[PDB]
């Protein structure tokens, strides 16, 4: 799986409250976290299904 | 616009809570199952402006009259979204021209809690210093939304002062505010930054971004609606 998958969620310098997924290998699972609302990095999707399909088993 | 039926008590992080519906043109932009995502401002019955980034969609509604976000029994509107304008020079690496309008699919019923906030001319020269005030429910410690809206009052700061901090990062269609003990935070996005034009509060700023931890010494940053007001009027004409 991609290296991203490994990264903690990165919220950003935006002050919106967007809930996004990122996956979190400790756990094996794709977690929910606030996304500021600009400079995403890859670890952040608009679904579970999206991250699992992406990171799952990272 | 720009007077509240309901005048506000002066003197976000470090803010205060807000004399109930005094800032009538706040609205919460909430998902489909009442999540608060952003803040934004009601500029009629029929337009709500925001920030691009907050990417709002037809699926988000528009909630206008709200104080308590805790409270079932609050009356309030619950507006449906007819179309979103994203700015199209919205730069989604700089965030410059941070701003998006929402087209209301029913009109907004004006009424002592609700209302709309004056726009200024592109001329208009809000000196550095001016002590404005920004609003919403976002943050107020960097952690879940406090359920009544806050309010804070801070001073404009010149392109010169904010560049010291956020260097070229600082854009023409953005306005800096803040680094006072105050701070905007996550969750007031898209929300308000008023200063008054001959005693009628105007928007001067949209919530954008700043401090990753919402630093009250930083400076905030705000889309500057003097720089992107023209499209604003442009916007509505044709639509």
């Amino acid at each position: 799986r991609p290296d991203f998958c490994l990264e903690p969620p990165y919220t950003g310098p935006c002050w919106a409250r967007i809930i996004r997924y990122f996956y979190n290998a400790k756990a094996g699972l794709c977690q929910t976290f606030v996304y500021g609302g600009c400079r995403a990095k890859r670890n952040n999707f608009k679904s579970a299904e999206d991250c699992l399909r992406t990171c799952g088993g990272a | 616009c720009g007077v509240p039926a309901i005048q506000p008590v002066l003197s976000i992080v470090n803010g205060e809570e807000a004399v109930p519906g005094s800032w009538p043109w706040q609205v919460s932009l909430q998902d489909k199952t009442g999540f608060h995502f952003c803040g934004g401002s009601l500029i009629n019955e029929n337009w709500v402006v925001t920030a691009a980034h907050c990417g709002v969609t037809t699926s988000d509604v528009v909630v206008a009259g709200e104080f308590d976000q805790g409270s079932s029994s609050e009356k309030i509107q619950k507006l449906k979204i007819a179309k979103v304008f994203k700015n199209s020079k919205y730069n989604s690496l700089t965030i410059n021209n941070d701003i998006t309008l929402l087209k209301l699919s029913t009109a907004a019923s004006f009424s002592q809690t609700v209302s709309a906030v004056c726009l200024p001319s592109a001329s208009d020269d809000f000196a550095a210093g001016t002590t404005c005030v920004t609003t919403g429910w976002g943050l107020t410690r960097y952690a879940n939304t406090p359920d009544r809206l806050q309010q804070a009052s801070l001073p404009l700061l010149s392109n010169t002062n904010c560049k010291k901090y956020w260097g070229t990062k600082i854009k023409d269609a953005m306005i800096c505010a803040g680094a006072s003990g105050v701070s905007s935070c996550m969750g007031d996005s898209g929300g308000p930054l008023v200063c008054k034009k001959n005693g009628a509060w105007t928007l001067v700023g949209i919530v954008s971004w700043g401090s990753s931890t919402c630093s009250t010494s930083t400076p905030g940053v705000y889309a500057r609606v003097t720089a992107l007001v023209n499209w604003v009027q442009q916007t509505l004409a044709a639509n």
